[PDB]
RNA sequence: UUAUUCAAUGAAGCGGAGCUGGAAUUCAUUUUCCACGUUCUAGCAUUCAAGGUCCCAUUCGGGGCUGAUCCGGGUUGAAG
RNA sequence: CUAAUUAAAACAUAGCAUUGCGAUGGUCAGAAAGUGAUGUUGACGCAAUGUGAUUUCUGCCCAGUGCUCUGAAUGUCAAA
RNA sequence: CGUGGGUUAGUCGAUCCUAAGAGAUGGGGAAGCUCCGUUUCAAAGGCCUGAUUUUAUGCAGGCCACCAUCGAAAGGGAAUC
C-alpha cells in the first residue's frame, strides 16, 4: 500500500517521547497495601523460632482434596434442616413419645476453637484440622504441642476460609472429627496414616528448625556474587 | 498469575457506587409555606410629599419593600398584586433601616390612576 | 478451652515465641495510625477478662502513647 | 486590553502565515530554515554512521 | 536579663529571607533514567538575574522524557554559559562548560560547581558567584571521589554525584568596594534583615555580654567555649587562636 | 538486611538473566571483561504508534501480539 | 537617637580584621513534634564579634584567666 | 431643641484575583486548653462524551497528577457619557 508508510520511533533516551509502559512494580500503593506486603517481608526475613513455621508445611493439595471429601459428608446442620427437624421433634412430642429420640445421633465435625481444645484434652478427637492462616496465631500456636501430647492426629491445613467453608461459618480455625460413620472407617484411617506421616512424626524434628532468613531478590542474587568472587 | 496493567504509578481512590439518601422519615414533614409572597414584598406605599411627586412627573409607584426582596421579588409582586408591567426597580435601603423601591411602570400604565386605584392620594 | 493456654503463654513474653510476635507486630501498628481500629483483640483472652464480648457493640481501639 | 481581544474578530489578532499572532515572521523565516537545515544534516549524519560502521 | 539579638533571629518574625523578587530555586535536574545512563539536551533561554544573589541564573529548558511538555529547570548561570547554547546534562554527555556530568565520569583536575553532596540532590557546592570545585582524586572501588572545595577543604563525594562544568559566573564581585552605607542597604534589602549591626560594647549590660561600664570594653575573654549556651556565645565562639596570623 | 535513620520522586525504567565482535591470541567453557537508537545550528517531537502479523463476524470498523527481551512485583539511593 | 529637660564627641557607616561552619553542619528557635529561622541559601555564603573613610603604623608579653589541641595516660573518676 | 424629609447603579466601588501573610484538612505532638504544618509519608478528583431516541444525556469511552479557604473600598480587574 503505497499511502501507508512505517515510521519506526526513536525510543531512546533523550528522544521521542516514551510511550506507556506498564509501572505496576512502581505504582506507590495505598499506606494499607504497604503494611499488608511488607509485613508478610518481616515476617520471612527475621529468624522464625519453631513454634511459628512449625506452620507453613501445609497438608498439600492431593491430600488435603481428600481430606475434605472425607469433612464434607459429615457438615453439620444448617438452620434449614434445623428447622425441619424440631418439626419431626415436635411431632415426637405430638405421637412420636419415645423419649425425644425422633432423631438420630448426628455425625457432625466438630468446630470451635473452646470446644476443640478440650475435646483434644479428653482424647475424643480422631483428627484436627488447623488453619495456618489465623490472627493472632497465638489462638492456634499451641495447639500442635497438644495434639502430639494427647495423640490426636492434627493436619495444619491451608484456609481459615475454606474451614469455615465446611462449618458453614466464614471462618472456622479448627474443624475436628470425633466419630464417622461405620462405613467410612477405612476414608479416616488412611488419612490419619498419611497425616501423622507428614505432621506428628515429623514434630519431635520440627521442633527445633527455625524458619525465615529468607533474603530479597536483589541481595540474594549479590549474596552469590560474593560468593563466586571470593 | 496475572496482573492489571498500570500505566501510571499514583494510586487514585476508587469511583465507588454513592447511593442517593432514601430516608424512613421526613427531615420536617411539613413544608414551609412561601416566606416571601407577594404580601410579604411590599408592605405598604411611601406617601410623602417626595414620593407623591414622583407619582404624577415620573411614573414611579415608591413602595417599601421587605429587607430580603431582591429586584426581582420587587416586579414580580407588584405585576400580580397591581396588574401592571414594570420598567424598572430602583431600590434603596433607607436611613431607618427599611428597604424602598423606585418601581417605575411602563408606559401603558399610569402610575397617578393606580395610585388612588391602590388608596393613597 | 483455649483461653487458659492463651492466658499462661501471654505471660512468657521473654520467650523466644512470643518475642518473635511481639517484633512483628510492634513494627505493623507504626505503620498505622496512633489511634486506629483495632478489628479484633490481639488478645482475645485478655479482652474476655476485663469484660469485651463478641456482640454488636465492643469496640477495639490500639492506641499508642510516649513513653518517658 | 487583555479582555478585549475576546470582542473583536479573527482578523485583528492573527497575520496570515504559519505561527501568526505567535511569531515575527523573521523567526518564523529563520524557523523554517533552521527546520530544514537539520533533516538534511540528519540524513546525511545517518549515511555517514551507517557507511562508517559498514566498513569496520 | 533580656534576649539579645543573636538569640532573638532564631524566631524567625522580621529576621527572614526577603524572596519577593527571587527567580526561584536554582537547583539541579532532577536525576533520571536520562541522566543515570545517557544524557539529556536543554537550551538556556534566558540568562536572568536574581535577587539577593550575586550570581547569574541561566533558565535551561529540556523536554519532559515521559510527556509532551517542556520543562524548565533553572540553573546557576556558568560564566561562559550563553543564551541559545545547548547543555548536556547526564552520565554519556561530552565536557564543556555548562554540561551536567557526574563527577565520576569526568578526569583528575576538572573544574566544576553547582555540585550536588549526595547524588541527586540537586546541588550543594561552588554556588556562589566565582567558586568552583577541584576533582583531585578518584576511588573507583567503593566509587568516590575526591575534591576541594571552595574553603580549602577536602571532601569524599559519591562518584554518582553531579555537577556543572566551569566556575559559576559574577566571580569578582566582592572586590569592589561599597564606598558608603547606601550600597549596603540595597544589598541587605534584597537578602535579609542582618544589617545595620550595632557593637555589644556599645551597649547596656541588659543588652549584652559586653555592654554597660564607664569605657567601652569587654571585662571578659571574647573566646567562649563550644559548650555554652545562647546569651554567653556572643563573641569568638570556639576559637583555636585570635588575631594576625602572624608566626 | 528486616528494626531504626537520612533523602528523592507524577514512587518511570531497579536487580538478575538473556544479540553481537575481541590484543577471549575462543583453549571446542563467557574461570574472563567491554560498549545499551540522541552533540556543527535558539526548529519539530503529543492523538493506545505507524509499520508488520493474527483474530473478528467486518460495521465504512473492533480486538490481541510484536514494534518496545524475559523473570522478580524490592519505587530509588544511602546509613545500619 | 533619649516622643515630653541631654542631638552630642554617643549610635551607625563603608573600609579593615578576627572567629565558627562542607549540611548527619554553624548560629539560633520551640513544651514537644513526621516542628521551625538563616534557607527560593552553600565559603565571593551564612553566622558571631571587634575596630571604624583615606595617609602612615600597630612595639614587647602565653606567667595569670578565658579559648583551643589526632596532645600525658593507675593522679582524680559518678552510675551501671 | 422638637417634628419630619432625604441616600435610586448591569457600567462607581464592594463582591472576584493574588501579595506579604493568615489558616483548615491528612498526619504528628500535647495531661489538656490546643500546638505544628499548608503539601505535606493521604486510597485527597472533575472534565468534556464525537454529539441527542434502550438516555432522569451514560450502564463507556476518552482526558486531566494539581490538592482548602481567607488576605487590597490605593495593587490586578468586562462595560456610560
Ligand atoms: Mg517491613
Ligand atoms: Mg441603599
Ligand atoms: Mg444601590
Ligand atoms: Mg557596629
Ligand atoms: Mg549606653
Ligand atoms: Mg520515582
Ligand atoms: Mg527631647
Ligand atoms: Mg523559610
Ligand atoms: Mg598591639
Ligand atoms: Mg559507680
Ligand atoms: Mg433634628
Ligand atoms: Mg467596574
Ligand atoms: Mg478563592
Ligand atoms: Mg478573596
Ligand atoms: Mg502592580
Amino acid at each position: 500500500n503505497p499511502l501507508t508508510h512505517s515510521t519506526p520511533k526513536n525510543f531512546g533516551i533523550g528522544q521521542a517521547v516514551q510511550p506507556k509502559r506498564n509501572l505496576s512494580r512502581y505504582v506507590k500503593w495505598p499506606e494499607y497495601v504497604r503494611v499488608q506486603r511488607q509485613k508478610k517481608i518481616l515476617s520471612i526475613r527475621l529468624k522464625v523460632p519453631p513454634t511459628i513455621a512449625q506452620f507453613q508445611y501445609t497438608l498439600d493439595r492431593n491430600t488435603a482434596a481428600e481430606t475434605f471429601k472425607l469433612f464434607n459428608k459429615y457438615r453439620p446442620e444448617t438452620a434449614a434442616e434445623k428447622k425441619e427437624r424440631l418439626t419431626k421433634e415436635a411431632a415426637a412430642v405430638a405421637e412420636g413419645k419415645s423419649k425425644q429420640d425422633a432423631s438420630p445421633k448426628p455425625y457432625a465435625v466438630k468446630y470451635g476453637l473452646n470446644h476443640v481444645v478440650a475435646l483434644i484434652e479428653n482424647k475424643k478427637a480422631k483428627l484436627v484440622l488447623i488453619a495456618n492462616d489465623v490472627d493472632p496465631i497465638e489462638l492456634v500456636v499451641f495447639l500442635p504441642a497438644l495434639c502430639k501430647k494427647m495423640g490426636v492426629p492434627y493436619a495444619i491445613v491451608k484456609g481459615k476460609a475454606r474451614l469455615g467453608t465446611l462449618v458453614n461459618q466464614k471462618t472456622s480455625a479448627v474443624a475436628a472429627l470425633t466419630e464417622v460413620r461405620a462405613e467410612d472407617e477405612a476414608a479416616l484411617a488412611k488419612l490419619v496414616s498419611t497425616i501423622d506421616a507428614n505432621f506428628a512424626d515429623k514434630y519431635d524434628e520440627v521442633k527445633k528448625h527455625w524458619g525465615g532468613g529468607i533474603l530479597g531478590n536483589k541481595a540474594q542474587a549479590k549474596m552469590d556474587k560474593r560468593a563466586k568472587n571470593s | 498469575k496475572a496482573l492489571k496493567v498500570r500505566t501510571s504509578a499514583t494510586f487514585r481512590l476508587p469511583k465507588t457506587l454513592k447511593l442517593a439518601r432514601a430516608p424512613k422519615y421526613a427531615s420536617k414533614a411539613v413544608p414551609h409555606y412561601n416566606r416571601l409572597d407577594s404580601y410579604k414584598v411590599i408592605e405598604q406605599p411611601i406617601t410623602s410629599e417626595t414620593a407623591m411627586k414622583k407619582v404624577e412627573d415620573g411614573n414611579i409607584l415608591v413602595f417599601q419593600v421587605s429587607m430580603k426582596a431582591n429586584k426581582y421579588q420587587i416586579k414580580k409582586a407588584v405585576k400580580e398584586l397591581y396588574e401592571v408591567d414594570v420598567l424598572k426597580v430602583n431600590t434603596l435601603v433607607r436611613p431607618n433601616g427599611t428597604k424602598k423601591a423606585y418601581v417605575r411602570l411602563t408606559a401603558d400604565y399610569d402610575a397617578l390612576d393606580i395610585a388612588n386605584r391602590i388608596g393613597y392620594i | 478451652g483455649a483461653y487458659k493456654y492463651l492466658e499462661e503463654l501471654q505471660r512468657k513474653k521473654q520467650s523466644d515465641v512470643l518475642r518473635f510476635l511481639q517484633r512483628v507486630r510492634v513494627w505493623e501498628y507504626r505503620q498505622k495510625n496512633v489511634i486506629h481500629r483495632a478489628a479484633r483483640p490481639t488478645r482475645p483472652d485478655k479482652a474476655r477478662r476485663l469484660g469485651y464480648k463478641a456482640k454488636q457493640g465492643f469496640v477495639i481501639y490500639r492506641v499508642r502513647v510516649r513513653r518517658g | 486590553r487583555p479582555r478585549q481581544y475576546a470582542t473583536v474578530s479573527k482578523t485583528h489578532k492573527t497575520v496570515s502565515r504559519a505561527y501568526g499572532g505567535s511569531r515575527c515572521a523573521n523567526c518564523v523565516k529563520e524557523r523554517i530554515i533552521r527546520a530544514f537545515l537539520i533533516e538534511e544534516q540528519k540524513i546525511v549524519k545517518k549515511v555517514v554512521k551507517e557507511q562508517t560502521e559498514a566498513a569496520k | 536579663g533580656r534576649v539579645i539579638r543573636n538569640q532573638r533571629k532564631g524566631a524567625g518574625s522580621i529576621f527572614t529571607s526577603h524572596t519577593r523578587l527571587r527567580q526561584g530555586a536554582a537547583k539541579l535536574r532532577t536525576l533520571d533514567y536520562a541522566e543515570r545512563h545517557g544524557y539529556i539536551r536543554g537550551i538556556v533561554k534566558q540568562i536572568v538575574h536574581d535577587s539577593g544573589r550575586g550570581a547569574p541564573l541561566a533558565k535551561v529548558v529540556f523536554r519532559d522524557p515521559y510527556k509532551y511538555r517542556l520543562r524548565e529547570e533553572i540553573f546557576i548561570a556558568n560564566e561562559g554559559v550563553h543564551t541559545g547554547q545547548f547543555i548536556y546534562a547526564g552520565k554519556k554527555a561530552s565536557l564543556n562548560v555548562g554540561n551536567v556530568l557526574p563527577l565520576g565520569s569526568v578526569p583528575e583536575g576538572t573544574i566544576v560547581s553547582n555540585v550536588e553532596e549526595k547524588p541527586g540532590d540537586r546541588g550543594a557546592l561552588a554556588r556562589a558567584s566565582g567558586n568552583y570545585v577541584i576533582i583531585i582524586g578518584h576511588n573507583p572501588d567503593e566509587n568516590k571521589t575526591r575534591v576541594r572545595l571552595p574553603s580549602g577543604a577536602k571532601k569524599v563525594i559519591s562518584s554518582d554525584a553531579r555537577g556543572v562544568i566551569g566556575v559559576i559566573a559574577g566571580g569578582g564581585r566582592v572586590d569592589k568596594p561599597l564606598l558608603k552605607a547606601g550600597r549596603a542597604f540595597h544589598k541587605y534589602r534584597l537578602k535579609r534583615n542582618s544589617w545595620p549591626k550595632t557593637r555589644g560594647v556599645a551597649m547596656n549590660p541588659v543588652d549584652h555580654p559586653h555592654g554597660g561600664g564607664n569605657h567601652q570594653h569587654i571585662g571578659k575573654a571574647s573566646t567562649i567555649s563550644r559548650g555554652a549556651v545562647s546569651g554567653q556565645k556572643a563573641g569568638l565562639i570556639a576559637a583555636r587562636r585570635t588575631g594576625l596570623l602572624r608566626g
